[PDB]
């Protein structure tokens, strides 16, 4: 469950 | 998991394997006359190099007990890499003769404590007789001498690394940088290192020269120990918008934030790399205040209330390059004013005015020189990208060896150094007949890289060190050349930190080794 | 899953190869000659140590029952630790020594209850004795001596803990801190400590320490048993908001309240960590209102209906710093009104005032002296971070033998006064033969810890064991420097209560252990 | 089926 | 018949072992207060002694470098027992103490011949020792 | 000669400041002297007595002193009865230094086939 940002950022 | 225990001579016995295997593939690259050394890779060509350091890496066995003595061994190994630059090989053929002899005394039944006890005494005054036994080497003609020895006796070289340690003084920070055109240039910029590491491996972009390097990057200063990732997004937004990598420096930057760090950069988009903050207490605040104001940009103290993720791009101030090897730091030819940092070795040096104590005025002295300092930038000079490389290469060794000459002075190669001196200790005695039998054995093992220079090269080891032994002063065997001579004059030269570098941590090793009792791994399935 | 049963003389062998495995891992590094135990980790080199704790904690062995045998053995050791702070290596050895010889006794033949109880009595007039023989350490110069013989004869470390003990009492809390400059500083705050525990270890977040460190944190306080995490929700989406730590002092924590703060915790998001609420009855809501009042937040009782989901920050008080160890946690510095807590402290001594039982005088007092008395900070002062941490764990190391020193006072070190308090009682029988037998077990298994100390030496230990008996008073070896002398005018000290709760606990494990008639574990499949 | 807020919250 | 050839420490080894073997045998029936070993005859009760020289005579190994060993110990036990007619397990005991120690310091890599002298120079000095020690 | 293994032990007690020619040798001479106390060990560890700390005793008395392992006692060992002949300790140790000397030099064996 990696959630992405609009510009991409893989948030962990 | 269930865990595997053994004790006493069969833990010995496996390290003493595992330290042989080791050893027995590393030697054999050491000297001039060193062989070749195989390495497969996941696919293509195997590698094939006459380094230590690369084979030293690959080297682990399936026996734990055994991958156990190699990776001890190869710790120390890499300890003495990191503190002098060379002698890695040096270090090892050390560690494997002192711990051979060592675990054989200590199987025919002697204490190991007080094997230990000589190992050390007997290292201690050798330390102190190759102190005495180095010669200076701050002249500026034994700088160019270093630096052409060093990058295989070219000129260009030696010059290159006299003109900048005259031009930023023997301890200032030099930096090598690729060049333009064929003619090498030499210049200084606003810039400084601190001594601070990676916190990670993974931010590596250098993987063979081991470094973080940015290029005009952004810097991202905070008066906090930064974690909450959450809180760092926007930032990274803003300087992913940009196209510019990121240095962060941090009081600390806790979990899941250098993770996530970690992970964008592998990912691809931003190249930011975290590192401590230097210092600590208030002189951590300060010093990185005078990085502020020597990049030009702003400290993001959240004890005022900056609230980190409120910080914009103008917040961040820029730099030229940025740097990060294994535990220093260097900013080159930051955008900050030359006014404001003018003004702030002006504050530091009315500082050490009205400074009372001691450790206060040398504190403050330390920054003023840091800031007032800066870098020198080198710029090799060729005509292809091959030359470039090698140029850049060769310029950096030399300038390693240099430093480290300057720092400890030098001398005579090839092993004759630690021959001498342990000629010179033939009289040392301990307090019992272990202590001495512990000394003899670290005398013994001193002679061990000169012989093994030797069996590469192909000759008689006990000729050529009885031959070298007779013999006094810089008397030595030029492998190169397979003849006898000055060592000094014939060229073969070795920094004294690095020897004593290599001689301390294998003794360190060594002692570690010898008084292990116990040894618990994993089962073998 | 199918159960392997073992009755008997099976049981008890698996048990003893068991204990001998572990003990044999653990005892060579008792005294200060200890070997060095070479620890195997998932990567990069083995951890070489000496301590006995690190070593202890990985051993556990693939054959079920031998591992009951080194897990039982492990559960006393940590107890030992846990209840005085140092002695884990002592108690292991004794437990051995005691274990031996009475699964040898039980083979022969003897009944094991008659064993235990011989045990038993042996070491309870062992305590009563070895109480006789401690020595009062009260005194201030007793202080500083047993604060520089922990700190490796470091004469700041015993000043620091003196004046700390000197300016908040005996029986003050101390804590230790990280400094700012190279000179130490000792002052007092406004907080206090409670004997609670982490509900569970995973809050750690000092690894190294055993402890949960939060730095300007915020608190909750809950009189009522917190469940349903969704009631949690809102006040951890406040203190995630602004970006700190929360401690949260409830009635009981109950399952997938603790889970979900734990997950949370380990994602990175909140730095939570929750605790019991000290006391029981009346008495918790008394100190949970003290607590309230010392911290300056409000305790958000359900009885009157503060409903835990709409509580806000300002109901949340602050603190500098807390710190939960394994049963105590310490609120340092909090933000809660001086005005406040000197009206507290006055009511309280009101309520002393008119309390008509000695029980309810004693309680009160007991609260008037936690919310009066404060804690003492103790800033270690050094110039670099590796003398920091030097200087911080020495410091705290000190501290916690001068605080056992003070609890129960000193006795011989090197196991001396063990072995004289089993002198003392050479005449002690029991009721029959087997208790006879179990007294004679307890008395030789007295003089385990010696011999051992000698055995790492590298000395022959029944010579030096006969040479120790046959003096008197505080005479002793010197293991460090290897010769006879008084052990307390060279230094060597151990706090009584080490040595009373090592022999306790290691009797205890082998009464235990001596009356075990079956065992049960899984299958080995 | 772990729930999350919008801040982040990994609701079991 | 083929020859089977050892060199060095595994010979060294072997010898060791039977030398452990046959002075572990005897070294039990020592002094005033030595152990009995029991002997098996062809037939009838085993006979038990606590005589050196009956438990020597009967002691030889299966593996024929361990059985050197204990032949070549037995050997000076019988040629000091026909020198002054008593004394073989205290001239065993001191054998086996002596090539113990030797060999272990063989196999730390010390030069057996100067080992070997130096052993002959103590027992040299210790025989004039004794003799001065003696009372007529 | 005082029996029970004294005699060995003061006359090795009498020797502890011989020295040979190198290392080796005085590795040598230790082995000797350290192996003349087996005797005495060997008998009290028969008794069932401490070898070590009954070693240590006699070698901190002097003269005919020693240990009755009959009647586990100390005592002067003339006095007690316990007496050796010169000859048969003398022997023994010369015959036991022959033999190791023998095995120590001893650098190859050839033996018949298992078979």
């Amino acid at each position: 469950s990696w959630m992405t940002t609009p510009w991409g950022f893989h948030l962990p | 998991a269930a865990k595997d225990v053994k004790f006493g001579n069969d833990a010995r016995v496996k390290m003493l394997r595992g330290v042989n295997v080791l050893a027995d593939a590393v030697k054999v690259t050491l000297g001039p006359k060193g062989r070749n050394v195989v390495l497969d890779k996941s696919f293509g060509a195997p590698t094939i190099t006459k380094d230590g350091v690369s084979v030293a890496r690959e080297i682990e066995l399936e026996d734990k007990f055994e991958n156990m003595g190699a990776q001890m061994v190869k710790e120390v190994a890499s300890k003495a890499n990191d503190a002098a630059g060379d002698g890695t090989t040096t270090a090892t053929v050390l560690a494997q003769a002192i711990i051979t002899e060592g675990l054989k005394a200590v199987a025919a039944g002697m204490n190991p404590m007080d094997l230990k006890r000589g190992i050390d005494k007997a290292v201690t005054a050798a330390v102190e007789e190759l102190k005495a036994l180095s010669v200076p080497c701050s002249d500026s003609k034994a700088i160019a001498q270093v630096g052409t020895i060093s990058a295989n006796s070219d000129e260009t070289v030696g010059k290159l690394i006299a003109e900048a340690m005259d031009k930023v003084g023997k301890e200032g920070v030099i930096t090598v940088e690729d060049g333009t055109g064929l003619q090498d240039e030499l210049d200084v910029v606003e810039g400084m290192q601190f001594d601070r590491g990676y916190l990670s491996p993974y931010f590596i972009n250098k993987p063979e020269t081991g470094a973080v390097e940015l290029e005009s990057p952004f810097i991202l200063l905070a008066d906090k120990k930064i974690s909450n990732i959450r809180e760092m997004l926007p930032v990274l937004e803003a300087v992913a918008k940009a196209g510019k990598p990121l240095l962060i420096i941090a009081e600390d930057v806790e979990g899941e934030a250098l993770a996530t760090l970690v992970v964008n950069t592998m990912r691809g988009i931003v190249k930011v790399a975290a590192v401590k903050a230097p210092g600590f207490g208030d002189r951590r605040k300060a010093m990185l205040q005078d990085i502020a104001t020597l990049t030009g940009g702003t400290v993001i103290s959240e004890e005022i209330g900056m609230e980190l993720e409120k910080a914009t791009l103008e917040d961040l101030g820029q730099a030229k390059r940025v740097v990060i090897n294994k535990d220093t730091t260097t900013i080159i030819d930051g955008v900050g004013e030359e006014a404001a940092i003018q003004g702030r070795v002006a504050q530091i040096r009315q500082q050490i005015e009205e400074a009372t104590s001691d450790y206060d005025r040398e504190k403050l002295q330390e920054r003023v020189a840091k800031l007032a300092g800066g870098v020198a930038v080198i710029k090799v000079g060729a005509a292809t990208e091959v030359e470039m490389k090698e140029k850049k290469a060769r310029v950096e060794d030399a300038l390693h060896a240099t430093r480290a000459a300057v720092e400890e002075g030098v001398v005579a190669g090839g092993g004759v150094a630690l021959i001498r001196v342990a000629s010179k200790l033939a009289d040392l005695r301990g307090q019992n007949e272990d202590q001495n039998v512990g000394i003899k054995v670290a005398l013994r093992a001193m002679e061990a890289p000169l012989r093994q220079i030797v069996l590469n090269c192909g000759e008689e080891p006990s000729v050529v060190a009885n031959t070298v032994k007779g013999g006094d002063g810089n008397y030595g065997y030029n492998a190169a050349t397979e003849e006898y001579g000055n060592m000094i004059d014939m060229g073969i030269l070795d920094p004294t930190k690095v020897t004593r570098s290599a001689l301390q941590y294998a003794a360190s090793v060594a002692g570690l080794m010898i008084t292990t009792e116990c040894m618990v791994t994993d089962l073998p399935k």
